[PDB]
């Protein structure tokens, strides 16, 4: 019938340890970074399947929100897809009303107050995801992260994943105010390169990136491009 | 006819960097006027005005539910609303209750905010917007100011020619017209400022 | 733990076998059946000397015809004596009668056991009731009184004691209870055992009298009629 | 399920509400957050705590989310939900708007949040929103107003308050500094970096790990103003200085 | 603490309270039913635990439908639950689709039925396996059995109570592809005589049910006729 | 290693690790059942072929089946608790239909897998409620993107394949199948079925009679599910 | 030690405490016993003595013209049951403008009492009911438990001490089906006299006797009733 | 819905939620009540002033109708709640009965909701008890008090809060007919009893004052410490 009682509760230091708990879910996750151009964000992430067997393309870990808006996950590959569905659904709620493509920090603040809801609502856990955010309205590019507990937080670039934290301490040193898009993959290229274990291919990663033209994850075509420099 | 209850007549007129809005002040049951000085344009923005015409109880109701809806707006998204945005806020609210609707047929007027383009519009009583260069009319002299604007507009007019436009055409419709007058009340919104000129009317 | 609605391996049903020992925290109360009457004598318990006496209402009209009296939690007695009210009235209302004595104690002991926290109803009982009811009234049967334990176990009794005293003036009530016995001499015997059990020295302050005659409606005794049975105590 | 439940909304056997007291703690170790009241205006001053290189600069504030037309709240505790109950004080506020056509008294919208928090510590086997939160605000009955809400659905006016981290530290240096009827708005925002040295370990101040808001009246219209870098850069230097004649 | 609930598995990957509720089917009497070329008939070891009770007291034998019916063990009021989820399922179809159930289908859906209380917390499993057997012209004899898990599987014989595995033994060498009906009866009454304990549990009262050919794929009782005709040969092989 | 605290053992909420305990228990009750199931596409194909162990000779072997069809272009295998199977395959056979009624063409095999995993997931979350013990591998024939086999988990987790073990021997039957990954597609054409075959016939080291086993096939020439009769399998089972 | 507090918790040997928790309510009660020949059927209770002063109670209820129940266990969740069966046997009436068949009540009933038995935080019946009838098909003396099957029974005797009339009833089952109707009574009131201690007897005032025939409606018998029955034993 | 017995009976018979809930009214501040001829007088017993309160906004003595006035002890976000919906109470009287409540009437509304907490599923009780003054149409003047448990008496004097066990032994020691005769003798009752209980002494209290039409008004600071000059 369905439990109507809190499974996050405070300890007795102050904490939710069952959104602590799924901040560990996403610092076991494969390595996710964003990075703020000065025309355009760039999300990229480890798409590292287990074996030869896996069809990489059938699964996407970059996936678009809106023709402007597109985002992606460390953490819980299934917790990642029932957000999606009901961000893309977030989107288009928005766009009957006002007819007007929703803005980035407009769908942050309604994702995460769905993910706030599930560390308070009865009888479900956290989502075990945080979420890169990318998009691009009124002329300037958008970066988000929304962690677990549900609360946002605008970036000039940074990382999730496993090695989050030696991968945030290269995003310190190699980010310039100032780069175009195209510096801005082989930046976020490279922080996967930090903490990768092994050779990276066109199929090993999935770069998406949005600019004015909208959001689009790029082809393997595109990849194999972005790895010869 | 039930949108010809307390009469009213607004008519939106567009300019060249400016846009022009205008409404009669006349209160009225069907045919008896009870005050002078009804408000029928409503400030939706710093340089945006709606204006609504129609069976007065829903003039009031749909004006707080849209300053209602628009503050929550502007308070959650961080800026001021765009009027091509207003209009899809309006055409949302107008057609949510479509069965049993809100008995008033709403003009916008109003410049975009970081832009300066100039933007009227005008909705059906169940939100059916309709976005003109020209002109646009709504309340129950429609036929009297759609000709009447016709004849009187020209294209890229200066701040000073559209007020002469938009309260010549608002005076010879609600003269024209039995259950509107009582005044016209003209807003005329500029990048600089709102000039706002009450005009000299038949009181009858 | 366990839940409220949970056998013991006796059998029990635990919220009700606590909800009896809330009752022998509970005041002493006292009924006495006789063919002329039926009366109702309930020990108030005075906390505080600042406390106002008259507020302590142990004893209530049910209808015209009935009065019940209680011990236990006073509070929750104030859900069933509602609900005791409201049920005489809708059987005036429905079919212009006086409602008997038994079929009220049958209504209210039908929301005992009423408890639950599973969908019992949308506002439903978390907890069953910690009071003894004695109903007490003339019906088109004569006088009769009964019991209502928080099991919804309702009985008629002759002469029935309950409360913090019960064992000891139950005792009491069988040895001094004849079927013959007049209601001047069941007011009179429901005031010996009364002095018995009370801590406190009893005076037309601490104790709450009522009876229910066949001629007349219920009533209760006020301060210069209880001065009169004490003396002859 | 009895078992999977734990009870959130039950008395401690000394008569505490467990959830309650362990939402204070939350708070305890957020972001410190001060108001002081004068007499042309409230203040709101919280200690940032963002304050990561790599951030950007999207909306306005951090910790402030301004209610209304004539009252801003700042808010101290769990991040996430503060949000959902700003959203909630934004809606009792347009819904006394739309109900009444005058604003809402800043009184009246504290009492409607924190019975909506009381509710939460009372019945539905929810946890509390661990946000303490202040308020400040005009309004025709009072004038000026700053209160102060817990996470037990009790609220308080103040002339001087704190909340966050070294807020019993805070409280006790606003005792002392404040004079009652006797404060202009230039001297509480003195009064605010004042407090927020000796309430922050590090060293000094830079004005990017602070956020200041006041509140003033201006023709008939209340103003709710974020200061700018530069606006608390000089309020720190007029006190990293003023500090050097005092020794 | 892996066992409080039917939403909870084990380490190991297990639902006990679901095999803890297929233990109280095989704490029940054995009761057996056999698929043959003309129908399918069951029986019943009845076990009648006083002598206070009526010759016909707590039925194993159901009819869920005119053509269907249903051999229950296990926690009783459980199995009369059941049927009439059963006889619902086989009403509704009727109401909905305008002929008789099929037995593949009312096994399924009352297999769902089944499964859906090993699931959640709010509910136990159901205490008892039961088979289900009709017999049509189109679609011939069938017998299918649920068991408290949920699952269903056609059989050609199945034997579920406490002498599960002593029954089966007895089912499997009797080539019931080739027999008619009133031959399987007198076989039936031999294997609940042979695995029934006349030591632990004393008394008990044979209940036999076919669905066939020769009853125009009507269930029904067997008659005391033929019942007593293979009483009688049963404790004649059982010497 | 796995810390735990809490009721971490009993509903799906998160360990110290944030690992999902309870979720990962429902993986070892796939193993239960005893079997082992083999998919794998080809170029033109895609198979499906699973263990039959009717352990009763009193079972109608007719009914004993863990190949279902969904839809009529959609196979099923199915592996882990029987009766967690039979739910699923409701579910997916009432999701398939819906998507025919409310978008008018036949459901793909993408779509299929990640509405499953869409409904898996909520288990996952909800403490009310156990994932089900089991996983689905779907087969079918897209119209731009060919033979496809793709397998849902208890986590919620859909993700395709080129080719697909589940159950006990899964681990086995995995590292020797993505050897035949190796070069050109494992031959990929009608005998793949062979390759299928042989795969399960390694990892059980059993060399199956005509009917241990049982295939679902899916083709170009026939986007049909199709369960291959045992005078069909032995066709193959013979070549080998 | 932790497979007893719920009811939709099975142990590990097959087998719900709960359940059997509830079913020791009804063998704590008090003796009722039934019986029927070929003509009628009789339900014979005790009246327990809660103390020396209370009219005992009410353990045999009517509930149609031809159906009557005697209650042992939870006297409160014996009448939410017979309410029910009352409820049931009107609705037939109504629709079906006959008596409701007793062995269709039974299986109503049986229904209903599953339902708490399978569903988290709801309790068993804790009642159990000995059911007299007299339908086209005869008399009936089904026995109901809170393990919710249901019994046709030929006699049956529930509650406190109940296996001596059990013990008495077995011998005596030979001889039942060509009784009197005096001569019936009697071997129920012989069962129910086989349930007492030693320094009790059955009096007029502790007896029940419920029968229901052919051309009889289901009658309960009073205090002064029950005198030309024991004028034998 | 969260439908969970939270209150539930225990061994020996006794609610522990209304237990605790009344051990939440112990560590709260302390009120006073008494009752004069024609005066009620509450007083509460500020614990910190602190110099920083705006006090108009933590006062503990309500104001339920014009007739009908409350001070409560205990869970302050609580009595709130019970304040709220007593203010409903009242008008929803004064709608259907064309007539001001009687105290005793909103004190079982009070009662009875209290009562109400203790027995339905998914709450907890109130933590509060609540001195209700007022005065009938008749001008008795009325004292009562609520409990968490749901039990309301009347009383000629009552303490509730912490320290109350010490200040209702003085006021069974000092409650007569003449410290109950003059209006201002009846003021100065509470504020012996309230000193008695503040550990800190002075003028750190709160008091209301109602007598009968040209109702209830609050005392002022400085009309405070008029009444504690006299008494020193």
């Amino acid at each position: 019938r369905g439990y109507s009682f809190s499974l996050t509760t405070f300890s007795p230091s102050g904490k939710l340890v069952q959104i602590e708990y799924a901040l560990a879910a996403v610092a076991g996750g494969a390595p996710s970074v964003g990075i703020k151009a000065a025309n355009g964000v760039v999300l990229a992430t480890e798409k590292k399947q287990k074996s030869i067997l896996y069809d990489e393309r059938s699964v996407h870990k970059v996936e678009p929100i809106t023709k402007h808006i597109g985002l992606v996950y460390s953490g819980m590959g299934p917790d990642y897809r029932v957000l999606v569905h009901r961000a893309r659904k977030l989107a288009q709620q928005y766009y009957l009303v006002y007819q007007e493509p929703i803005p980035t920090a407009q769908l942050v603040q309604r994702v995460a107050s769905v993910m706030q809801e599930y560390t308070q609502s009865g009888g479900v856990r956290p989502f075990g995801v945080s979420l890169l955010i990318c998009g691009w309205n009124e002329g300037r590019p958008y970066l988000f992260q929304s962690d677990p507990s549900g609360a946002y937080f605008a970036w000039k670039a940074t990382a999730m994943g496993k090695n989050y934290v030696n991968g945030k301490t290269f995003l310190e040193k190699r980010y310039n105010e100032d780069l175009e898009l195209e510096d801005a993959i082989h930046t976020a290229i490279l922080t996967l390169k930090e903490s990768f274990e092994g050779q990276m291919t066109e199929d090993n990663i999935e770069v998406g990136i949005c600019n004015e033209a909208g959001f689009r994850r790029l082809t393997p075509t595109e990849v194999k491009d972005y790895l010869a420099a | 006819s039930i949108m010809s209850y307390n009469g009213g007549a607004v008519m939106a007129m567009k300019g060249k960097n400016c846009v022009a809005i205008a409404a009669d002040r006349r209160f009225g049951i069907q045919a008896q006027m009870v005050t002078t000085d009804f408000q029928k344009i409503f400030p939706m923005g710093d340089r945006l005005y709606i204006g609504l015409a129609g069976l007065a109880t829903d003039v009031q109701t749909v004006a707080q539910r849209l300053k209602f809806r628009l503050n929550l707006y502007e308070l959650k998204e961080g800026r001021q609303i765009k009027p091509y945005t207003l209009m899809s806020m309006v055409a949302n609210l107008l057609y949510e209750k479509r069965f049993g609707p809100y008995y008033t047929e709403p003009v916008i007027a109003g410049l975009d905010p970081k832009t300066f383009k100039p933007f009227i519009c005008s909705l059906d009583l169940i939100g059916c917007p309709m976005v003109t260069d020209d002109f646009v009319v709504s309340g129950t002299c429609a036929e009297q100011m759609y000709g009447m604007c016709e004849s009187l507009w020209e294209p890229n007019m200066d701040p000073d020619h559209l007020f002469e436009t938009i309260s010549q055409a608002m005076l010879n419709a609600v003269d024209r017209d039995a259950v509107s007058g009582m005044g016209v009340i003209v807003h005329i919104i500029e990048k600089d400022k709102i000039t706002t000129r009450t005009l000299k009317a038949r009181m009858d | 733990d366990r839940g409220v609605n949970t056998f013991s391996p006796e059998g029990r049903l635990f919220q009700v076998e606590y909800a009896i020992e809330a009752i022998k925290l509970g005041s002493t109360a006292i009924g006495i059946q006789t063919s002329e009457g039926v009366c109702l004598a309930v020990e108030k318990r005075i906390t505080s000397p600042l406390m106002e006496p008259s507020s302590i209402e142990k004893i209530v009209e049910i209808d015209a015809h009935i009065g019940c009296a209680m011990s236990g939690l006073i509070a929750d007695a104030k859900t069933l004596i509602d609900k005791a009210r409201v049920e005489t009235q809708n059987h005036w209302f429905t079919y212009n009668e006086t409602m008997t004595v038994e079929s009220v104690t049958q209504a209210v002991s039908n929301l005992a056991l009423q408890f639950g926290e599973e969908d019992a109803d949308p506002g439903a009982m978390s907890r069953p009731f910690g009071v003894a009811l004695l109903f007490g009234g003339v019906d088109e049967k004569g006088p009769q009184l009964f019991h209502m334990d928080p099991s919804g176990t309702f009985v008629q009794c002759d002469a029935r004691a309950i409360g913090s005293a019960s064992e000891g003036a139950q005792s009491s009530l069988q040895e001094v209870y004849h079927k013959s016995m007049t209601l001047k001499e069941a007011i009179k015997s429901s005031l010996i055992i009364l002095k018995q059990v009370m801590e406190e020295k009893l005076n037309a302050t601490n104790i709450e009298l009522a009876t229910v005659q066949p001629g007349q409606n219920f009533h209760m005794f006020t301060k210069e009629e209880l001065e009169e049975v004490i003396k002859d105590i | 399920s009895r078992r999977y439940d734990s009870r959130t909304t039950i008395f401690s056997p000394e008569g505490r509400l467990y959830q309650v007291e362990y939402a204070m703690e939350a708070i305890g170790h957020a972001g410190t957050c001060l108001g002081i009241l004068a007499n042309d205006g409230v203040l709101l001053a919280a200690e940032r705590r963002n304050i990561h290189k790599l951030l950007d600069e999207v909306f306005f504030s951090e910790k402030i989310y301004k209610l209304n037309e004539d009252m801003a709240c700042s808010v101290a505790g769990i991040t996430s939900d503060a949000n959902v109950l700003t959203n909630e004080l934004r809606l009792i506020a347009q819904r006394y708007l739309l109900q009444y056509q005058e604003p809402i008294p800043c009184e009246q919208l504290v009492t409607a949040l924190c019975d909506i928090k009381q509710a939460y510590t009372q019945f539905g086997g929810k946890r509390p929103f661990g946000v303490s939160l202040l308020y400040i605000g005009w309004d025709k009955h009072y004038g000026f107003q700053l209160y102060q809400s817990d996470p037990s659905g009790n609220y308080g006016g103040w002339k001087a308050t704190c909340i966050g981290n070294n807020s019993a530290a805070a409280v006790s240096m606003l005792k002392q500094d404040y004079k009652e009827g006797e404060m202009t708005l230039k001297s509480a925002l003195a009064l605010a970096i004042k407090v927020l040295n000796k309430t922050m370990d590090v060293s000094k101040l830079s004005a990017e790990k602070v956020e200041i808001a006041t509140l003033t009246r201006e023709n008939g219209k209340t103003v709710i103003r974020v200061l700018k870098q530069k606006e608390v850069e000089q309020l720190i230097k007029k006190h990293e200085e003023e500090e050097a004649k005092a020794e | 603490g892996y066992d409080l609930s039917a939403s909870t598995f084990s380490p190991d990957g297990r639902v006990f309270q679901v095999e803890y509720a297929m233990k109280a089917v095989e704490n029940s009497s054995t009761a057996i039913g056999i698929r043959c070329k003309d129908g399918v008939v069951f029986g019943v070891e009845k076990l009648v635990l006083s002598k206070l009770y009526e010759e016909g007291s707590n039925k194993r034998l159901f009819n869920v439908d005119r053509h269907v019916g249903m051999a229950v063990a296990g926690l009783l009021a459980d199995a009369r639950s059941l049927a009439d989820i059963a006889r619902e399922e086989a009403s509704n179809f009727r109401s909905n689709f305008g002929y008789n159930i099929p037995l593949k289908h009312l096994a399924d859906r009352v297999a769902m039925y089944v499964h859906a209380y090993t699931l959640y917390s709010a509910v136990r499993p159901f205490g008892c396996s039961f088979m289900l057997g009709s017999y049509s012209v189109n679609d011939g004899a069938q017998l299918y059995m649920i068991d408290p898990s949920g699952v269903s599987y056609g059989y050609w014989g199945c034997a579920i109570g406490k002498a599960r595995q002593a029954a089966k033994t007895e089912i499997e060498k009797l080539q019931m592809k080739e027999m008619t009906c009133r031959d399987i009866v007198k076989e039936v009454a031999k294997i609940i005589y042979i695995v029934h304990d006349e030591v632990k549990d004393k008394a008990f009262e044979l209940e036999l049910s076919w669905v066939g050919e020769l009853t125009n794929g009507r269930h029904e009782i067997v008659p005391k006729d033929i019942r007593e005709e293979a009483e009688k040969y049963a404790k004649e092989s059982l010497k | 290693r796995g810390s735990s605290a809490g009721f971490d053992r009993h509903i799906t909420i998160f360990s110290p690790e944030g690992r999902l305990y309870q979720v990962e228990y429902a993986f070892k009750a796939i193993n239960q059942g005893g079997l082992t199931s083999v998919a794998v596409r080809g170029k033109d194909c895609a198979v499906i072929v699973t263990q039959k162990k009717v352990p009763d000779k009193l079972l109608d072997s007719s009914t004993v089946t863990h190949l279902f069809k969904i839809t009529e272009n959609i196979g099923c295998v199915m592996t882990g608790m029987t009766a967690d199977s039979r739910s699923q395959v409701q579910r997916a056979r009432y999701e398939a239909a819906n998507w025919k009624y409310k978008y008018g063409y036949e459901i793909p095999v993408d779509m299929l897998c990640k509405r499953i995993a869409d409904i898996s997931q909520v288990y996952t979350q909800n403490a009310e409620m156990r994932p089900l013990g089991c996983c689905m591998i779907l087969i079918g024939i897209d119209e731009e993107q060919g033979p496809q086999v793709y397998k849902c988990d208890p986590a919620g987790y859909y993700c395709g394949f080129k080719a697909t073990a589940a159950g006990v021997k899964q681990t086995e039957s995995t590292s020797f199948l993505e050897k035949k990954v190796k070069k050109k597609f494992d031959w990929t054409f009608e005998q793949t079925v062979e390759t299928a075959i042989t795969c399960l016939s390694t990892v059980l080291s059993i060399d199956f009679k005509p009917s241990e086993i049982e295939v679902g096939v899916v083709t170009v020439e026939n986007p049909k599910f199709r369960i291959l009769t045992e005078a069909e399998i032995d066709a193959h089972l013979v070549a080998l | 030690n932790q497979y007893d507090n719920d009811v939709t918790v099975w142990s590990p040997q097959g087998r719900i405490h709960q359940i059997e928790y509830a079913m020791e309510a009804v063998k704590q009660g008090s003796a009722t016993v039934g019986l029927k020949s070929k003509t009628h059927a009789v339900l014979v209770a005790l009246k327990r003595a809660q103390s020396e002063l209370a009219a005992h109670q009410k353990k045999i209820l009517h509930v149609d013209n031809h159906i009557g129940i005697s209650i042992a266990g939870l006297t409160a969740d014996a009448r939410l049951l017979c309410n029910f069966m009352r409820q049931e046997c009107l609705d037939s009436r109504f629709v079906f403008d006959r008596p409701l068949p007793v062995s269709r009540l039974v299986s109503l009933i049986g229904s209903k009492t599953q339902i708490p038995t399978q569903r988290y935080g709801r309790r068993p019946y804790g009642v159990g009911l000995l059911i007299a009838g007299y339908d086209d098909m005869g008399p009936h003396i089904f026995q109901t438990c809170p393990s919710a099957n249901y019994f046709d029974c030929r006699a049956m005797s529930i509650g406190a001490r109940s296996q001596s009339a059990r013990t008495y009833l077995e011998r005596h089952m030979s001889e039942f089906m060509e009784c009197n109707l005096n001569e019936l009574v009697k071997h129920g009131l012989r069962a129910l006299r086989e349930t007492l201690p030693a320094e009790q007897d059955l009096t007029t005032k502790n007896v029940s006797i419920g029968i229901v025939g052919k051309d009889l409606e289901f009658t309960i018998y009073d205090d002064d009733d029950v005198s030309p029955f024991l004028e034998g034993l | 819905s969260y439908d969970r017995a939270i209150t539930v009976f225990s061994p020996d018979g006794h609610l522990f939620q209304v237990e605790y809930a009344q051990e939440a009214v112990k560590k709260g501040s302390t009120a006073v009540g008494v009752r004069g001829r024609d005066i009620v007088v509450l007083g509460v017993e500020k614990k910190s002033v602190a110099k920083l309160q705006d006090e108009r906004t933590v006062r503990k003595i309500c104001a339920l109708d014009d007739n009908v006035c409350m001070a409560f002890a205990g869970l302050t976000a609580d009595a709130r709640i019970v304040i709220n919906r007593a203010r409903v109470e009242c008008q929803s009287h004064r709608l259907t009965v064309e007539d001001p409540v009687t105290v005793e009437y909103i004190t079982r509304y009070i009662a009875s909701l209290k009562q109400r907490y203790t027995q339905s599923n998914g709450r907890r009780p109130f933590g509060i008890s609540a001195l209700i003054v007022g005065f009938d149409f008749d001008g008795t003047p009325r004292l009562y008090q609520t409990d968490p448990s749901g039990t309301y008496h009347a009383w000629k004097a009552n303490a509730i809060g912490r320290g109350a066990k010490s200040v209702r032994e003085f006021l069974e020691k000092n409650y007569t007919d003449e410290a109950i005769e003059t209006d201002d003798l009846t003021i100065k009752l509470v504020i012996k009893a309230l000193l008695e209980v503040v550990q800190s002494g002075g003028k750190n209290i709160e008091l209301a004052v109602m007598r009968r039409d040209q109702s209830l008004k609050i005392l002022n600071p400085e009309e405070i410490e008029k009444y504690v000059a006299e008494i020193e």
